[PDB]
RNA sequence: CGCGACCUCAGAUCAGACGUGGCGACCCGCUGAAUUUAAGCAUAUUAGUCAGCGGAGGAAAAGAAACUAACCAGGAUUCCCUCAGUAACGGCGAGUGAACAGGGAAGAGCCCAGCGCCGAAUCCCCGCCCCGCGGCGGGGCGCGGGAAAUGUGGCGUACGGA
């Protein structure tokens, strides 16, 4: 049947390799009918099979990931499998918060004498 | 020389399996502009190098 | 307070006190490597100009620096070429022996950044810097509004790009007319900006 | 005799093949490569050969991970996002 | 405290172990080379099946990365049989060819038949 | 080699100038820019000025020049004494002020 | 000697992070010629030029006077026109060769050490709570550990400041 990748992220992660391993099997003779000089029929559905190995074994790696990264969500450290990965330059950069940070002396400036809105005439 | 390491051992296998002719049909699709194989090696003209 | 008295007791290196510590700090900083650490400055009211802050993530290094100018590095005499050229003994080095400490000092340690140096010691062979380094990635500087720049990409390496205080005075930079060959954004600005054609469109 | 009967000697190879740029020119005696320099932690390049420059840059190759940064870098480098699912 | 020998050496200090606050990694890598990956496809060559009726053995294309011991739980995996020795080369045309000597108690042409290789 | 009448010429291109060679086919280009930067900046400030803090009455030196009048970089500290405006206040409602300026006259 | 501080100096697959390399059109810091010209050639010129080395960034560098000027004075840096092929340098030969002022583009100022006042009033890490958490951020609790009196933080920088 034409394996979808919707239904089976519900199933259960042992039923996945049950179904895993019995592809891989399956696909096992179709190898061996290509040597032996099986039906043109049968070489076409050796794409299928690979993709839908693909498509089972994403899913295995998919949910394992989310499972990983909630379980890492509130820590403090995390691998860096789940740290975001963006251009190296960026990730040596300041956060979100810290060049927000204003020293004693400049935060007095601004209040005492903050940036007025202005206008003149002809 | 029958010596031989893991190195050159695969780097001869590729050669080889790049010596063959290409496909009877490939001249059968619509842009193709190939009529033959130019990087076919013959042993005794070109020396592959090493 | 006390770093005034220092000050002017460092101005005094031909009086006995300082002329029996220069030569005990220089036989000391000869015996050790040529490249080590220094845990505390050797003079605390120097570091402060400059810049240093005792707190955690600034690092000073003490390093030697070999004594002399500099010799053509050229085979007995290899001068293939005109008369003018043929110097090799007499010739100097454009930077200074400090800027040269600085420069190995950052080139070692490339994970910290260099802020300023000074000198503490200096032998027939041998001048000894401290210089002082920047840890970029330490929280003490990283959350310092005031010590936030080093952290910045810009300033990587200041001491190879002669940014820094005693690279600075190599460049023969700076206001006036006795510095006309350094206007722009250096000497080699200066010398591109006045060796170009600025052919206009209607000329 | 210092030219065709010369030649008949010639049955042990000095270069070999590099590991780094590929090329046969890992001189076997010296132990270092005559093209880029293996045991140099830097490529070895020259400006007095341009050509030999653009032989081998950074547009060369397969580019395999700096062709996706130039397209995840037109989305602002987006990540833990998801497209709206139907 | 006397100091016996005139030579200074480096006291023993004592070290830890790693005690990662966090794993560098998130999950282990999942094994590449199983029991499928390791075993292409049998040979149907002439030499191949003069290598089955005569002595009893069997012909398979492996990865070149399997070990002799890999492909004896391999064979023995797949196919509920048990090896008696693995014979294996590298043909020129790149992947490794390996002879699998069968145990007498079983046949080399009945497993053929169950495998589809005639 | 010389012609009969003529000149005494001395052409500044026996350096490699050819390849320093500045073209000004931007030019075109470059007002765009200036143009579209400075209305996008006086859109930003939309009450106030698009010239920006006012200029002080200048005098010029090098006497060629002496008996004209530009505008300044910004009003001296004893113009803005005698004025009644704070330093540190007259530049948020744009007045340009520099402490390196004198008061001679 | 036992016991206990402190200073120097080591060992770690110690806990948490950082640098290596590539590109290098533009930029910065070094090093750096000879072809060529002078109808030869040696100073010069080519030329701080080619080549070589190191370091970044999206721009870099420079930058808010130990400035220019001698006027009734201007007033951070950078770029264009002009100054000007001028002052000036040069076997005063070939040749080389700026700067001030003026008109424009743009225009933003500031922070330390020191001087002193505030009971270290300061900062880092680890554990807990709460809330967002792909930039772990803030606030609260720590007779929790440490850094810091060999000086952190606030006021305060020449235009004066306490
Ligand atoms: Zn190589």
């Amino acid at each position: 049947a034409k394996i979808k990748a919707r239904d089976l992220r519900g199933k259960k992660k042992e039923e996945l390799l049950k179904q895993l391993d019995d592809l891989k099997v399956e696909l096992s003779q179709l190898r061996v009918a290509k040597v032996t000089g099986g039906a043109a029929s049968k070489l076409s559905k050796i794409r299928v099979v690979r993709k839908s190995i693909a498509r089972v074994l994403t899913v295995i790696n998919q949910t394992q990931k989310e499972n990983l990264r909630k379980f890492y969500k509130g820590k403090k450290y995390k691998p860096l499998d789940l740290r975001p990965k963006k251009t190296r330059a960026m990730r040596r950069r300041l956060n979100k918060h810290e060049e927000s940070l204003k020293t004693k002396k400049q935060q007095r400036k601004e209040r005492l004498y903050p940036l007025r809105k202005y206008a003149v005439k002809a | 020389s029958s010596h031989k390491t893991f190195r050159i051992k695969r780097f001869l296998a590729k050669k080889q399996k790049q010596n063959r002719p290409i496909p009877q049909w490939i001249w059968m699709k619509t842009g193709n502009k190939i009529r033959y194989n130019s990087k076919r090696r013959h042993w005794r003209r070109t020396k592959l190098g090493l | 307070g006390a770093y005034k008295y220092i000050q002017e007791l460092w101005r005094k290196k031909q009086s006995d006190v300082m002329r029996f510590l220069l030569r005990v700090r220089c036989w000391q900083y000869r015996q050790l490597s040529a490249l080590h650490r220094a845990p505390r400055p050797t003079r605390p009211d120097k570091a402060r100009r400059l810049g240093y802050k005792a707190k955690q993530g600034y690092v000073i290094y003490r390093i030697r620096v070999r004594r002399g100018g500099r010799k053509r590095p050229v085979p007995k005499g290899a001068t293939y070429g005109k008369p003018v050229h043929h110097g090799v003994n007499q010739l100097k080095f454009a930077r200074s022996l400090q800027s040269v400490a600085e420069e190995r000092a950052g080139r070692h340690c490339g994970a910290l950044r260099v802020l300023n140096s000074y000198w503490v010691g200096e032998d027939s062979t041998y001048k000894f810097f401290e210089v002082i380094l920047i840890d970029p990635f330490h929280k003490a500087i990283r959350r310092n509004p005031d010590t936030q720049w080093i952290t910045k990409p810009v300033h990587k390496h200041r001491e190879m790009r002669g940014l820094t205080s005693a690279g600075r005075k190599s460049r023969g930079l700076g206001k006036g007319h006795k510095f006309h060959h350094t206007i722009g954004g250096s000497r080699r600005a200066a010398w591109r900006r006045r060796n170009t054609l600025q052919l206009h469109r209607y000329r | 005799t210092k030219g065709t009967s010369s030649f008949g000697k010639r049955r042990n190879k000095t270069h070999t093949l590099c590991r780094r740029c590929g090329s046969k020119a890992y001189h076997l005696q010296k132990s270092t490569c005559g093209k880029c320099g293996y045991p140099a932690k830097r490529k070895r390049k020259y400006n007095w050969s341009a050509k030999a420059k653009r032989r081998n840059t950074t547009g060369t190759g397969r580019m395999r991970h700096l062709k996706i940064v130039y397209r995840r870098f037109r989305h602002g480098f987006r990540e833990g996002t998801t497209p709206k699912p139907k | 405290k006397i100091r016996t020998s005139p030579t200074f050496r480096r006291p023993k200090t004592l070290r830890l172990r790693r005690q990662p606050k966090y794993p560098r990694k998130s999950a282990p890598r999942r094994n590449k080379l199983d029991h499928y990956a390791i075993i292409k496809f049998p040979l149907t060559t002439e030499s191949a099946m003069k290598k089955i009726e005569d002595n009893n053995t069997l012909v398979f294309i492996v990865d070149v990365k399997a070990n002799k011991h890999q492909i004896k739980q391999a064979v023995k995996k797949l196919y509920d049989i048990d090896v008696a020795k693995v014979n294996t080369l590298i043909r020129p045309d790149g992947e490794k060819k390996a002879y699998v000597r069968l145990a007498p108690d079983y046949d080399a042409l009945d497993v053929a038949n169950k495998i589809g290789i005639i | 080699a010389p012609s009969r009448n003529g000149m005494i010429l001395k052409p500044h291109f026996h350096k490699d100038w050819q390849r320093r060679v500045a073209t000004w086919f931007n030019q075109p280009a470059r007002k765009i820019r200036r143009r579209k930067a400075r209305q996008a900046r006086a859109r930003r400030i939309a009450p106030r000025p698009a010239a920006g803090p006012i200029r002080p009455i200048v005098r010029c030196p090098t006497v060629r020049y002496h008996t004209k009048v530009r505008a300044g970089r910004g009003f001296s500290l004893e113009e803005l004494r005698v004025a009644g405006i704070h330093k540190k206040v007259a530049r948020t409602i744009g007045i340009s002020v520099d402490p390196r300026r004198r008061n001679k006259s």
